[PDB]
């Protein structure tokens, strides 16, 4: 009776060391890591109860139950039982009343202050991708307090310990303005990850190369422009970058009038990711808005459009032409007849070699302004690209069925 | 000659009623609740012309009292009770029933209709009881206790105990192995299942708090049989509170049919379309159907596949009847020809429900998004209603803006030169809407119906015609387009100028196709695989090759013959003509023609007999594309 | 004194009524175009039954019949129009408590 | 206290036995044949200890004699018959059983059994009979007639007709509409259905030849209930003749079990595996199973879904028992526990039958080529038996050729460094054997199990392991081949070399794959589409997308997480690396990477999200390749 045995035996896996959740391990799993707050985690469960009845099972469907730690799924002892298992680990699991449901009970047959018991196997887990694009992974050691987070424009206090390709190089507290971090000894990935962090939250962050110390690097620590990094963060306290419920658009528009100029100075200074962070913070600040007057909404959409027109240029200079076109796609959502927004989209698509789509917006630049010489030149470049590509293909493929008929011997 | 009355061997006759009539012991509680519902109806009736009959008590109600420590279940009522004569008659005599004898005395204008008639139901108490005591008090006699272990005799005594005023108290001294009928969970289940529509409050006296000394659950029937009321008076809110009470659902109903049948059968029904399809609606082979049959508000049966056809199994509903024939167990209906006459009416009135739901388009979309499988399965299984069911179909079409239209909307838009409703089938709306077969239909401005579930391919086998227009697949041989004589002449000329190539390609592709032909159906694709008319389409074959329990032996002859069609104006095909007229046996023609066949199998929605031998052609084109 | 308990059904040509009077005596039946009348003494006790049935549709007395057995009396009534469906036995919508359909031999013949 | 015996109202009690006990009238001929088989057993038993009991007649037989002129069905019986006192007792007293009284008067060692026990079965004659006469003579008494309409009375008198010798002649005067029970087709149905296994010759005497004055249908029961014999007495030709008699098949059974269960629930069974699978085996959703249940050689029920699980529905068989509790109609059992304990033994001995059949390879091939769907469906449903059913599985493999081999044979051939049983799934053996996924398995000399029927893709969800070896699909990610440390090092060096190409291809294929990865399962193909560990396989997704009556939103939640695997040794991929490194945006790399993906979907057994967008790439390459 494994479910009866775990009532008084196993490793204490509780955060409180309270004996409320115990595991009897029958097969120790692979890896020394066990799941962290914000991980997606997959576990086989079969379950029984202090009234002698069945709980619920993922083993019976031949597919694991899926968990998100710190938010949980259904039982606090299952959240603890998940957070403390290695990959392919087999164990029996206890759940005392305070870790079950307390007084509340549960369906189908769980009474008030029940004890619950399980036979279990952990299958797999994945970290929190902060964007769903491999840019930053974050895994959390402790959940913090708050509904609003220090996005760009915030002043924050953090513990920050930093690693270059795994090599630790800095271990200290830093205070900074978010969305400026090379000027504060901080990577772009901390300026972005802090948009999702709470008070006294503790986490590990893996930062992709576009999330390093931008074009500046940190030569003091031996660190290159756009380096790939790993970090430990505690967010200790913050002056929050006010959300759309917390502050008006006018305050974010006066900050956008300063920040668009700073972005332009960073762009003309060759610091294209610092410019992306200026235009891109205006894009965060104004696209979150609601409940505006028509004049406030026109100002909000105008400073979005101007930020998307300069994000387009920065991402063109970065050769991130997909991000240039994702900005022009929204400049043309704010005004479908904006001349620079039609043009820049044509450039991003033509530099991406999709000339049929590029002429498809330069020809609209010539509806808005027939005198735009650049749209005329870039339409000719779309046709030069089309003709050269099809002639190249003809130079490659021509007579291949004769070549194959000749080669077959 | 000598003449004799029949006798009965009471010792064996009682043993039959206990051991052999009733297959589930739990029904004893429905029998003692039905006896109390009869006893309440008798006094409720007799009081209508004499209010003083209720002087002895006015609350008409039932109470259940499971006393665990005395191993006893009590069932009590404030019904009419029994005189000493009525005890020694109606409980002393097997197959005697005071309920029947009462109803035979009434005029036709009486509002009453009682459950009992067999004179057996009380004895079912001995399914669970070692011994039964019936305490009783009529108005016109003293309080008495009747008691027996069913052992061939019973005793009647004047009762000196607790005065009841007027009513009955059946005390069941349960068997040691039948103590589960003392558990309030079990009692709730049995009462809620068998009897929740009894017209009088059934109160269950549970347990001490943790303090309330003995908490009573006020009404196990905390509901009403609303179907007994006039359908013109009931509002949609009342139907909704009932639908939730009936089903334990939290959501409302989508549509409801409420009606009566008047004739040799008399019955009433509520039929509800639920807001959502159950997640298991076709998977749950155990819960086959969702109609419950009641007689006089007492439950008879539910999971009867005879009550409605399988395609309507989504309908949650109640049937209730005054005079149907019940089996001795009352666990089932007797005359199975009645289920046919119920089924004909339930189905007829469901297709009226959907026909009136189809006037309320905004709700009809909420219906069809979930029960289109049921309507289409109806077109498959039900040949009588197939006409009506076809007008319930909605489909996407080439002339519909990502919206679903009926075959009658298609008939409203058809060009007068058509005599057919053109349809296509495949795995997704984008796969069929981009597909090679519609190219000419789109050029002529002809509407194409898209049918894109695996169930659509079963539906169209039966749905051969609508409104005298032939439902014709665009994926089958010899598509009749409404051409003009100029185009018909061009097709005869194009069949003439390509017939050499058609022979050359048929020689290269032999047994992989039945034939190769010039196409009146393509514009911009060079070629496509269609099939012969008498067999499974490209879509049907892929569906049948995925039915896990289907016999392979039919697939070997129902799989239709692949015909390659050739576009006469595609530049690949005119070049392939110039190649084929130069050399019939050219290795470049041989490998190109089999590549066009494999590309046409994929574009037409077949699988390849071997994908790897096709991939090895594209990987050779890619070796050139890279410059290897 | 009181109507006898009766079970009833039909076919395309005939309406059938079985009066369930076991060991019945002095059985009399009268057939008329729009009405049936039945009377007898009960076999257990000589209690006198009387049923009057003002019929749902016309009948033919010249082809209607009755039979007595030690179990019951059966009346066969010839429908005045063959193929008339009978939804009830009587011209009125009266719920006659002693009368019900005989589902041992009812069929939807129509 | 006043004490009373219980009574019964005979006039109502008789009406229950007529109206409410029996739902189908046809049983009246089962009952009158059973009462005759009991009368024949009674006189046979009295003859064993005193042969002079047969001096009034030595033949033991039952004759049905229809008479369309008198409207009577007669049933003659040369059994013991009844004295005047036995008519008045056993036909006159309802629920008295002269059979039960005789059976209890015997010594417990008596080698006899009798069908009757309830004492009501004779009254079922009044389902069809307007009146009954019973004419009878005993050895110790005169000839009498008993007669009644079930009128609450019956008449007995000394008949002095033609002499019976000794036995019974029941004459049923049928009602004006019950005459179908005189039709010889009707009688042949009812007797072959209900009473085919009665231990005495049931003869039918009908009409005339048109020449004998009657058709002497010399038996209705030419067969004998062979299951009552010992399994050592019977040869396979006798079981074969019985299987044809039971089923009207023209082939012998393939294999047979003959049981002898002892304990509380004592029963015998014959289970026959057919020579071939029924044409409608899984398609006839009305015929749940082909088992008939008998009690004392009389039919109780067929088609009861509780007797055996639907994966064994193909087994044609008889179950017979002395002691089961019958419902009052005798058409079902009282207790579901009896069906559980029957079914446990039926299933447990079927898996022994297949286990004994699997030693006889040539008969096992004849079984498995037809019933493999049933074993595979068994492993999906039957959680208790997977440990035994999986030893019955037989499959093609990459080292058996066109032979079928068991998982025990795979585990005989495994290399000592395997911990896994490698398997693959797809539409045909040649599609899977020549697939991309198997290439390095085939190079390492590792055997792959080929799984081809759509039912195998259900089976392997449940069949996770065999003999401690994990079954792993070669279409899924993370294929742990046994490989050397030098090969593990080279694989990580190749993952290092190709990390740019993998990232660049994922950006071109974005949302069409979850990953791009360098891999070890390939050798000669450039790439393949591999599913994640916990998704559907490519084959499973094709099967689920074709189940017409499944909610696609509700099942589609686990549709495949596609990974593109890359072969690092392929000249396409090595060249494509150089091009992707040189310019990430190169239109040649953007076109050829999507063409490698769309080719890899096909070689990996998916369908394309749109075949027309793919076919247009091929037609563009054909145009360029011809210079168009
Ligand atoms: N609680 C009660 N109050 C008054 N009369 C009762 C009560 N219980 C039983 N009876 C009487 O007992 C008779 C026989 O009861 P019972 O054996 O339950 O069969 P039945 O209800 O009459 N008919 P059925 O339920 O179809 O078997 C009833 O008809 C009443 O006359
Ligand atoms: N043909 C017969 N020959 C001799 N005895 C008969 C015959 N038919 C009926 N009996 C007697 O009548 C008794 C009662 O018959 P019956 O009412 O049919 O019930 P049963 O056969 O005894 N038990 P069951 O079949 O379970 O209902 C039998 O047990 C015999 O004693």
């Amino acid at each position: 009776s494994p479910t009866a045995t775990v009532a008084e035996q196993g490793e204490d896996i509780t955060s409180k060391k309270d004996r409320g959740v115990l595991k009897i391990v029958k097969r120790v799993g692979n890896g020394e890591e066990t799941p962290m707050i914000g991980d997606k985690v997959y576990v086989h469960y079969k379950g029984k109860l202090s009234n002698g009845k069945k709980f619920d099972s993922s083993h019976d469907r031949n597919e694991p139950f899926v968990f998100s730690l710190g938010k949980g799924q259904v039982i606090k002892a299952w959240d603890i039982g998940v957070a403390t298992m290695k990959k392919g680990e087999i164990c029996h699991l206890l759940c005392k009343p305070e870790y079950a449901y307390g007084s509340a009970g549960s369906l189908p047959k769980i009474p008030s202050n029940a004890t619950l018991f399980f036979e279990i196997e952990l299958l797999d887990f994945k970290g929190e991708d902060l964007f769903e694009d491999g840019g930053i992974i974050r895994r959390t050691k402790r959940k913090g307090e708050g509904y609003s987070n220090p996005n760009e424009g915030a002043t924050v206090e953090i513990h920050l310990e930093g690693r270059c390709g795994g090599r630790m190089f800095d271990c200290r507290d830093v205070a900074f303005t978010v969305g400026e971090g090379e000027d504060h000894d901080i990577p772009i990935g901390i300026d972005k990850a802090l948009e999702k962090m709470q008070r006294e939250e503790q986490c590990i962050l893996y930062l992709g190369p576009r999330y390093g110390f931008g074009e500046a690097g940190k030569p003091k620590f031996g660190i290159e422009p756009n380096a790939e990094l790993i970090y430990e963060v505690t967010l200790k306290s913050f002056e929050k970058a006010k959300e759309s419920w917390e502050m008006d658009t006018k305050e974010k528009l006066e900050q956008a009038a300063i920040v668009k100029e700073k972005g332009t100075v960073y762009f003309k200074g060759g610091k294209y990711m610092q410019a992306v962070i200026q235009y891109g913070k205006i894009v965060s600040w104004l696209e979150m808005e609601y409940g505006l007057s028509e004049k406030e909404s026109k100002a909000s959409e105008s400073f979005l459009l101007a930020a998307f027109l300069n994000l387009a240029m920065c991402y063109l200079k970065l050769r991130e032409y997909t991000k240039a076109v994702e900005c022009c796609d929204k400049a043309l959502g704010l005004d479908s007849a904006n001349e620079k927004g039609l043009y820049r989209r044509g450039e991003a698509q033509l530099l991406m070699n999709e000339f049929e789509s590029a002429k498809g917006d330069f020809e609209k630049v010539l509806e808005v302004n027939p005198q735009n010489k650049a749209a005329r030149l870039q339409i000719s470049m779309c046709q030069k690209k089309a003709k050269e590509h099809n002639e190249r293909d003809r130079r490659i493929y021509a007579n291949m069925f004769k070549k194959f008929a000749e080669q077959d011997a | 000659v000598e003449t004799f009355a029949f006798q009965a061997e009471i010792a064996q006759l009682m043993s039959l009623i206990i051991n052999t009539f009733y297959s589930n012991k739990e029904i004893f509680l429905r029998e003692l609740i039905s006896n109390s519902s009869d006893a309440l109806d008798k006094i409720r009736y007799e009081s209508l012309t004499d209010p003083s009959k209720l002087d002895s008590g006015k609350e008409l109600h039932i109470n259940l009292i499971p006393n665990k420590q005395d191993r006893t279940l009590t069932i009590v009522d404030t019904g009419i009770g029994m005189t000493k004569a009525d005890l020694i008659n109606n409980l002393g005599t097997i197959a005697k029933s005071g309920t029947k004898a009462f109803m035979e005395a009434l005029q036709a204008g009486a509002d009453i209709s009682m459950i009992g008639q067999f004179g057996v139901g009380f004895y079912s108490a001995y399914l669970v009881a070692e011994k039964v005591t019936v305490i009783t008090k009529h108005n016109d006699d003293e309080q008495y206790a009747w008691e027996s272990s069913a052992g061939g005799s019973f005793t009647v005594r004047t009762d000196t105990g607790e005065p009841m005023g007027r009513g009955t108290k059946v005390i069941l001294h349960l068997k040691e192995d039948q103590t589960e009928y003392l558990e309030e969970r079990r009692i709730k289940e049995i009462v809620k299942k068998h009897s929740q529509f009894i017209g009088y409050p059934i109160t269950l006296f549970v347990e001490k708090e943790r303090k309330e000394k003995y908490i009573d659950q006020e009404e196990l029937n905390k509901t009403k049989p609303i179907w007994t009321r006039n359908p013109d008076d009931i509002t949609n809110e009342e139907y909704g509170e009932f639908y939730k009470s009936l089903t334990n659902d939290w959501e409302d109903h989508l549509a409801v049919k409420h009606f009566s049948v008047e004739g040799q059968l008399e019955f009433r029904a509520l039929l509800f379309v639920p807001r959502r399809a159950p997640f298991d609606l076709f998977e749950n082979r155990k819960k086959k159907n969702n109609i419950k049959l009641y007689v006089r508000r007492v439950f008879i049966m539910d999971n009867c596949e005879e009550l409605i056809p399988e395609y309507l199994n989504f309908i949650r509903g109640v049937v209730d009847s005054e005079d149907l024939p019940l089996n001795i167990s009352r666990e089932m209906l007797q005359q199975s020809k009645i289920l046919k006459v119920i089924r004909k009416n339930l189905v007829k009135k469901c297709l009226e429900l959907f026909t009136e739901l189809a006037e309320d388009k905004e709700n009809y979309k909420k219906f069809y998004e979930q029960f289109s499988k049921n309507i289409k399965l109806g077109i498959h299984e039900d040949s009588q209603n197939r006409k009506k069911l076809s007008e319930l179909l909605r489909y996407y079409t080439s002339a519909s803006g990502d919206e679903m239209v009926s075959l009658k909307d298609y008939c409203t838009r058809m060009k007068e030169n058509q005599k057919h409703i053109y349809y296509i089938t495949g795995e997704t709306k984008d796969q069929v809407a981009n597909s090679a077969f519609v190219e000419r239909l789109r050029k002529h401005g002809l509407e194409v119906i898209y049918m894109i579930e695996p169930i659509d391919e079963y539906c169209v086998q039966q749905l051969k015609e609508f409104e005298g227009k032939t439902l014709v697949s665009v994926t089958k041989e010899g598509l009749e387009l409404p051409e003009d004589e100029e185009e018909k002449k061009k097709q005869e000329e194009k069949k003439t100028k390509f017939e050499n190539l058609c022979k050359i390609m048929k020689d290269i592709l032999e047994k992989k196709v039945e034939k190769v032909v010039v196409s009146n159906r393509l514009v911009t694709s060079p070629c496509c695989i269609v099939t012969s008319t008498y067999g499974w389409t490209a879509n049907m074959e892929r569906i049948m090759k995925a039915q896990a329990l289907r016999d392979n032996s039919t697939m070997g002859y129902m799989a239709a013959k692949k015909h390659l069609e050739i576009n006469p104006d595609h530049s690949i095909i005119e070049t392939l003509r110039q190649k084929a007229e130069a050399d019939k046996n050219d290795k470049s023609v041989k490998d190109l023609v089999i590549l066009l066949y494999e590309t046409a199998l994929l574009s037409s929605g077949f699988s390849l007999e071997d994908p790897q031998t096709h991939a090895n052609r594209i990987y050779r084109m890619i070796k050139l594309g890279l410059g290897i | 004194m009181q109507p006898a308990s009766a079970k009833w059904y039909d076919r395309r040509d005939y309406v059938f009524i079985e009066f369930c009077v076991e060991d019945s005596k002095d059985v009399n039946v009268n057939f008329e175009k729009s009405k049936l009348t039945f009377s007898c003494l009960g076999g257990s006790d000589n209690f006198k039954h009387l049923n009057e049935i003002d019929l749902f549709h016309c009948i033919d007395p010249n082809d209607s019949k009755h039979k007595r057995t030690d179990r019951s009396i059966l009346c066969c009534l010839r429908k005045g129009e063959s193929g008339q469906s009978w939804p009830r036995l009587t011209k009125e919508r009266a719920k006659l408590n002693w009368l019900s359909v005989d589902f041992n031999n009812w069929k939807d013949w129509e």
